[PDB]
């Protein structure tokens, strides 16, 4: 079910190697419908550690310009990728070259879209099929341009950040990376700069396949081995130990006294081995299958790895040959996973640590049903019932704006609303604290139906909760509105509505409270670009105008305050009455 | 839903650390004096070995405000602190601290303990280090305290400190009970090490190991072949069956540990190493899923703080003018029954809560919630003085304690250590008056001024004894003055009848009546 | 006006008198049911019932205003926030009748404004007290004593209104030859003293009593046993003089106070007193947070129907002897914050037939509870409603009625 679990066929793989070795000497393939590109592989000390960057990890902040919808929607940061792949990126986008050209040509007849790639040529391939993604997927979803990416043995290039991205706009499944059991060109990224430096030209040259790759010095080879295995060693020991781990505040002191790679597996990765093919997506499991895999088993299996690796680095066309002819098990949806972990040669405590990476799945996904069934109870719609059609109407029929009958009152309802604004504040803060440790599922913040609730809601409660703060002369003791004392829900709500319209706010009470007093030119400037944001939040329905210009209103009061030369000038003069 | 012990020390020997203190140990034992080096950025403070040493055993000398002398004295002993004093190495690490920003101080046996010493001297200070420590001493005595002990647990510090300890090492297990062991300890065996944290834990497996026959007195040797095969075990992995693995996660991750010890599954003293290691780990339900709850808690608990802050206003409100705090103090309203009702419930709640986080259900991080720290701030400015109101209603008249002086819940002074987390105040003058008092103990010295006051006008009618008075109260009103000007006070301290302004009277009224103007 | 007294006319005298009577109490002031009930049994010698059926009657007129009636959840729940309104010129119309004047008898007498100012029967000993069985006395700060003789030949119902402080009991008490009810009321905003009770100890013929914010006299032998007493409600007064005194028994002396009613009071160090007597029927501590633990040697009342709690935080549970009263039959617990774990254990009270707990922090019940197959009528919270199931499943009598909490500002005023 390996076609039919990644969607490519086997004379496809065959196709992409024979596109991979042809290519070592960006090369198309024009196999029929479907467009085989394959980069050109290079082994160079300079390519897989670029001598710019000074951090042990080669790694660079990716632009947002260039990477848009790449960042973690929360926390607005950035993944990390190698500097030196991201230059052979940005090499192979210019003009000159035509291969965006050449993408663009058979797109636009439809032709399927297929990066290929062995090692360095893979590990390119992969970000390039990334920045086809964001180049045409994103903007209009569609099967025919669904692209399709297969690479062997590829060093990793994503950061954690950038497989939670993936996984998020669901574009993992369109990647497939196949990896030997035994090679160390994925191995080797997750290991420290200088650690390898000695014997990184060495090892480079002999893995070289255009190179004669010969006079290897074992020695040399049994090094450079050493380094990257315990390297290695100590980045997935420490993963599995913050992922599910006690004594936090000890892996935090030595996460403090030490440094390790934060490149993490990305996409679909199968492994292979004589008696049988394995396909994980957990990511977490994929780097913990990586070390244990390679683990020697005996002293004649010792100083023969390196040597295996070595040679298995072009032994892949064996794998394409045969990859027909071997069993297939997909580890996710297997549940006796015992005996193809023994199979693989993986030790006890890596089956229990993948078992652990599962489990932990299960009860993330078992979280988001939980919180899902939450939601859709009653009692959560009849609370935000209560605010919409029992407080704001009165009020409106009162004449007084609900925020400025929540700022001086005595009528129970202002009681009832601060109580039903705290009641869903605490669910909120629950649901957003579940997601910050991301507890919650990559894709809970993707589906419509929770962005929808969380934007009704902030629309809907927000201004109460700038009453209450602004009420209670809070400004006056630790600062304004923006600058400190707002909760993180309502942006986080914000950020996730700006991303869902960037491809196709309801707290100016804040700033109209802050315009309060001091009058002066640069306020009357602050007071025409406030008058632009209200009508283009009206016309967006952030806030709400007839409840704002109401006679009664502090705006209107403010306003009242504004010099008639201000007054004058605006176009709100109709509107108000 | 597993043993870390092993994977914790999994991770602690791949640490390029743990081979470099021992290098470094190494070289310092071959040099014999202190040896400070670099290596890899990290700088290593290694105080060699002292043979001789008799460990029989507020310090004028020795400053370490971490000691806890409220609680019993811990008992350090003689050696190591004279040690500490007479290699002088308090003079070289100052001028040797300059610009270094992570140290990991390390040592052997006396050595290692000489290493523990100076860090728990060097994190037991006013200030903290600003320079990173960190403890690597193997095969240290187990000299020190429960005290002590238990002052590096709720300082915080425990994790700082890392031991490694061989199964046959006897220096550490031939200690007396009064030396209780502190931060991690670690039972590094041929096979394999597991890591104990908990004090309770290294104890039994310190006794169980006195119960077993260990016989290797050569321990530097052992030492040294166990940090090469540890160093050098990640490289050749096994086949870790366990005999008979159990399918429950529990038991095969504890006979795993028992099997890396060198310990046999079904060992006897196999076996009780198995049920240690099981009762190791306490099976509670996750802290992170335990604060949503605490916020749903908070958030249930917020609408009886509105209604106590409604109350407040009603009473500010009144045409009486009498104030809140003395409104609540002369309770003859049923709202004044309502909201003591709902003070007591906000009271219970966040004892709970400050319980809980004390006893480590909790992220670590709790205190650095931010949303936390505020809502403790506004529940100790709209709370604390209606407690102190209600204590001083149902204080005798004998019941001179008042409220600074004791009788103040320790949820306020946790608060109170979570308000002190918060950033710098910005020094923004109020344009009117807060909505509530800055300081949460103003009542009380209010409250004791006005003893003071009736004091004065009651006895030590001796001009100069009065004067001592008068320069008693002199300061703390003008305290409350300066804080009128800059508006730290709400409306019932400038309240016509609050108590505030009648002792304001009185005391002109004495002063008028001394002639003591000016 | 007509009207008022065309249905004081339909009323025949059973409830016309009653209610005439009942227009006798402070206009301003909240008339508590239990109170009205008990003058209208005092007076008419009409039985609860019909008394009961009588405040339907004037229910269904414009005439009464009754606060509200939240007691609905069970017969057994006591009189809750049932105080009434009238009008004022409902008592215009008692004053002209001026029954009191025109027979110039001592009965259907009233003054308004509570002025210190005593009346024109005051005056001169102009006070013919022709008849007296009405009594209703309206003072601020003027001598209780008056300035006139009642000797009240004919007296058995008595209420008097008062205010300040340092007040002293009049010597009529000792004058009357009978009487059987007794008001009095204390409108300051502190606690009021009086003197002189040994005035209103002369008598032995009392059968109810009722006070307000007034410190309550020391309970020695100096009054003289009132057999007759069955009554006997505190509300806003700190017992710590007359409390504690259980070296004279309060069953010993008289049969008197057959249920007691506590209200808004503190200073409840011990309730040893309390739980000496033999004659009690009925208990209801409500609105007390100085109760930390009820005395384990309440097996004296052992004919106690009903226990009713309302506000006691420091009180920590219920004892284990509430499972140990064969008369205890409705039992309410509220608004108490310290009352994990509920021990009810109510695997001897099958008694019990009604349960109420408008909200309540109970952590578990016994499985005794369960057992219990009188667990009807119960009126629990919100919470709690699988234990509730869990008796519904063992006995399906429970007729649980979950109790939404509902917030208000009303609570603020007074
Ligand atoms: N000076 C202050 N005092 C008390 N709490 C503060 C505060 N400043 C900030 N906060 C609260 O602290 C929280 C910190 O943000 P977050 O929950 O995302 O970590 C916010 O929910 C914020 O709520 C803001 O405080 C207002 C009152 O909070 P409560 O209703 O909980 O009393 C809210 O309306 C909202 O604007």
């Amino acid at each position: 079910a390996f076609e039919a679990l990644t969607g490519i066929n086997g004379d496809l793989i065959t196709r992409s190697w024979s596109a991979s070795k042809q290519a070592y000497l960006y090369h198309k393939e024009e196999a029929g419908a479907v467009v085989i590109f394959a980069f050109q592989p290079s082994f160079s000390e300079k390519d897989f550690f670029d001598p710019d960057n000074k951090s042990s990890f080669g790694e660079i902040k990716l632009n947002r310009v260039q990477f848009p919808c790449m960042r973690k929607i929360g926390k607005g940061d950035v993944a990390t990728v190698n500097e030196a792949f991201l230059k052979n990126l940005e090499a192979i986008i210019d003009p000159r070259t035509s291969f965006q050209a050449s993408v663009e040509m058979a797109v636009r007849s439809r032709k399927q879209i297929v990066f290929t790639g062995h090692s360095s040529g893979g590990a390119t391939a992969i970000l390039a099929t990334v920045w086809y993604l964001e180049k045409y997927f994103i903007r209009n979803p569609n099967v025919y341009l669904e692209p399709r990416c297969v690479t062997f043995g590829a060093p990793l290039v994503g950061d954690s950040i950038f497989s939670h991205a993936l996984g998020r706009e669901k574009w993992s499944r369109f990647f497939v990376n196949f990896v030997s059991r035994f090679d160390i060109v994925p191995r080797i990224m997750l290991a420290r700069k200088a650690s390898v430096e000695e014997t990184l030209p060495h090892v480079l040259a002999q893995l070289d396949p255009r190179k004669s790759s010969v006079q290897e010095s074992e020695q040399r080879i049994t090094e450079f081995y050493t380094r990257v295995m315990r390297d290695t060693s100590t980045v997935a020991n420490q993963a599995v130990c913050e992922l599910t781990g006690s004594a936090e505040a000890f892996l935090e002191t030595l996460s403090s006294f030490l440094e390790l790679s934060p490149y993490r597996p990305a996409g679909t990765f199968v492994f292979s081995t004589e008696k049988r093919l394995v396909a994980v997506n957990n990511s977490d499991a994929i780097l913990q299958m990586l070390f244990y895999t390679s683990q020697a088993s005996d002293e004649q299996e010792w100083s023969l790895i390196p040597f295996r690796s070595i040679r298995d680095h072009h032994s892949y066309e064996e794998l394409v040959q045969s990859m027909g002819k071997k069993l297939f098990n997909h580890l996710d949806g297997e549940n006796s996973i015992e005996s193809t972990l023994n199979d693989l040669g993986v030790s006890t405590r890596g089956r229990q640590y993948v078992q652990a990476a599962l489990e932990e799945e299960k009860k993330r996904v078992e979280n988001q049903k939980k919180i899902i069934q939450v939601i859709e109870q009653e009692r959560f719609l009849k609370k935000l019932a209560w605010i919409e059609d029992e407080y704001k109407p009165k009020c409106q029929a009162h004449k007084n704006g609900y925020y400025d009958s929540f700022k001086v009152s005595n009528e129970e309802n202002d009681f009832k609303a601060n109580v039903k604004r705290a009641e869903l504040a605490g669910v909120f803060d629950e649901v957003l604290g579940l997601m910050k440790k991301c507890q919650l599922p990559d894709e809970f913040e993707g589906d419509i139906d929770w962005i929808k609730l969380a934007t009704r809601y902030r629309r809907l409660v927000e201004p109460l909760d700038i009453a209450n703060y602004h009420r209670h002369l809070k400004n006056e003791d630790t600062g304004p509105y923006m600058k400190r004392g707002r909760p993180t829900r309502y942006i986080y709500a914000q950020r996730g509505y700006e991303h869902y319209i960037l491809k196709p706010g309801s707290c100016f009470w804040a700033e109209v409270e802050e315009l309060k007093g001091k009058p002066y030119e640069e306020v009357e400037v602050r007071v025409k670009t406030l008058e632009g944001m209200l009508g283009e939040w009206i016309t967006d329905g952030e806030v709400d105008d007839k409840e704002i210009f109401l006679e009664g209103s502090t705006f209107r009061k403010w306003w009242i305050t504004l010099p008639k030369n201000h007054k004058s000038h605006s176009p709100l003069r109709d509107y108000m009455m | 839903r597993f043993e870390t012990s092993e994977l914790q020390a999994s991770v602690m020997i791949s640490t390029p650390l743990f081979t470099d203190s021992w290098s470094s140990c190494n070289t310092a034992n071959c040099n014999g004096s202190i040896k400070i080096h670099d290596i890899a950025g990290i700088t290593y403070v290694a105080i060699p070995a002292v043979s001789m040493i008799q460990l029989g055993n507020v310090t004028g000398d020795v400053l370490f405000p971490g000691l806890s002398s409220d609680e019993p004295l811990p008992m350090v002993d003689a050696a190591i602190l004279k040690l500490f004093l007479q290699l002088k190495i308090k003079e070289g690490l100052e001028l040797e601290l300059l610009g270094k920003k992570l140290v990991v101080i390390t040592g052997h046996s006396t050595g290692g303990a000489l290493a523990a010493f100076t860090a728990l001297w060097l994190l037991s200070q006013s200030s903290p280090p600003s320079f990173r420590v960190f403890c690597i001493t193997f095969g240290s005595p187990l000299l020190g305290n429960q005290s002590l002990s238990t002052s590096i647990s709720r300082s915080r510090l425990a994790h700082n400190f890392c031991h490694v300890v061989s199964i046959h090492d006897l220096v550490p297990r031939s200690s007396n009970e009064q030396f209780w062991p502190f931060g991690t300890y670690l039972f590094c065996s041929d096979k394999g090490g597991v890591c104990l944290d908990n004090a309770g834990s290294v104890r039994l497996m310190f006794n169980i190991l006195n119960t077993t026959a260990t016989q290797n007195t050569e321990e530097h040797q052992r030492y040294g072949h166990y940090v090469f095969t540890l160093s050098h075990m990640f490289l050749k992995s096994r086949s870790f069956l366990g005999g008979s693995i159990p399918d429950n996660s529990y038991q095969a991750g504890v006979a795993l540990a028992v099997e890396a010890l060198g310990f046999s599954n079904d060992d006897t003293s196999g076996v009780l190493v198995k049920e240690c290691i099981e009762t190791a780990t306490r099976i509670v339900r996750a802290p992170i899923l335990r604060s949503a709850e605490l916020a749903n808690e908070l958030a249930s608990v917020l609408p009886a703080r509105l209604e106590i802050q409604w109350y407040k206003d009603r009473c500010d409100a009144s045409e009486e003018q009498l104030g809140y705090y003395d409104f609540f103090k002369r309770y003859s309203l049923k709202r004044d029954f309502k909201v003591n009702m709902s003070r007591i419930r906000l009271a219970k709640f966040w004892d709970t809560v400050i319980k809980m986080v004390e006893t480590n259900e909790l992220p670590f991080d709790f205190h650095l919630g931010k949303k936390w720290i505020y809502a403790s701030q506004f529940y100790q400015l709209l709370a604390e003085p209606l407690d102190i109101a209600n204590f001083y209603k149902n204080r005798d008249i004998k019941t001179g304690g008042h409220y600074l002086e004791g009788n103040r819940p320790k949820r306020y002074e946790v608060i109170d250590k979570w308000q002190k987390g918060v950033k710098v105040p910005e020094e923004c003058v109020r344009s009117r008056y807060a909505s509530t008092t800055q300081d949460t103990c103003f009542w009380a010295k209010l409250e004791q001024a006005k003893e003071w006051l009736d004091e004065a006008r009651k006895e030590s009618s001796d001009p100069q004894r009065r004067s001592l008075l008068r320069e008693k109260i002199v300061p703390f009103e003008s305290y409350a003055n300066t804080l009128v000007t800059k508006k730290e006070v709400s409306l019932d301290v400038k309240a016509k009848n609050s108590s505030y302004s009648v002792w304001e009277a009185n005391l002109k009224e004495f002063k008028c009546k001394m002639g003591y103007e000016n | 006006f007509a009207h008022m007294e065309e249905s004081l006319e339909n009323l025949d005298p059973k409830i016309r008198d009653c209610f005439l009577d009942m227009g006798a109490f402070p206009e301003d002031k909240k008339i508590p049911l239990d109170l009205l009930t008990s003058v209208w049994v005092e007076r008419h010698d009409i039985d609860e019932e019909t008394a009961f059926s009588f405040v339907l009657r004037l229910a269904d007129k414009n005439l009464l205003t009754i606060v509200n009636n939240p007691r609905f959840g069970d017969v057994h729940i006591g009189y809750y926030d049932v105080f009434v309104t009238q009008h004022d010129v409902l008592r215009d119309l008692a004053l002209h009748m001026s029954n009191r004047v025109d027979v110039n008898r001592r009965e259907r007498l009233l003054m308004p404004k509570t002025e210190p100012v005593l009346p024109r029967e005051w005056e001169k000993n102009k006070d013919e007290p022709f008849d007296a069985k009405i009594v209703s006395l309206h003072t601020g700060e003027m001598d209780e004593m008056n300035w006139f003789d009642m000797d009240l030949p004919k007296a058995e119902v008595l209420i008097l209104n008062f205010s300040s402080d340092n007040y002293v009991l009049p010597p009529f008490i000792g004058k009357m030859s009978r009487l059987r009810v007794l008001v009095i009321i204390n409108n300051g905003m502190s606690p009021a003293r009086l003197h002189g009770f040994s005035i209103f100890a002369n008598l032995a013929k009392l059968r109810s009593l009722w006070l307000k914010r007034v410190h309550v006299p020391e309970l020695t032998s100096c009054t003289i046993p009132l057999k007759n007493l069955h009554k006997i409600h505190l509300i806003f007064c700190k017992v710590k003089n007359s409390f504690v005194q259980t070296s004279f028994d309060i069953s010993k002396i008289f049969p008197s106070l057959s249920d007691l009613t506590i209200d808004h009071c503190d200073d409840l160090l011990e309730l040893k007193s309390i739980f000496g007597i033999t004659s009690l029927n009925s208990l209801s501590i409500t609105n007390c947070p100085r109760i930390l633990e009820l005395p384990k040697n309440l097996s004296n009342v052992q004919s106690l129907e009903r226990l009713r709690l309302y506000a006691c935080p420091e009180l920590i549970s219920l004892p284990v002897e509430v499972c140990e009263l064969p008369c205890l039959k409705y039992v309410d617990i509220s608004q108490c914050v310290s009352l994990v774990s509920l021990p009810e254990k109510f695997g001897k009270l099958g008694s019990l037939e009604k349960i109420d707990m408008r909200e309540c922090s109970l952590l578990g019940l016994p499985s005794s509870v369960a057992a219990l197959v009188s667990l009807r009528h119960v009126i629990c919270d919100e919470e709690t409603s699988s234990m509730w199931e869990m008796v519904k499943k063992v006995v399906p009598e429970l007729c649980i009625e979950v109790a939404k909490k509902c917030f208000t500002v009303d609570w603020l005023d007074d």
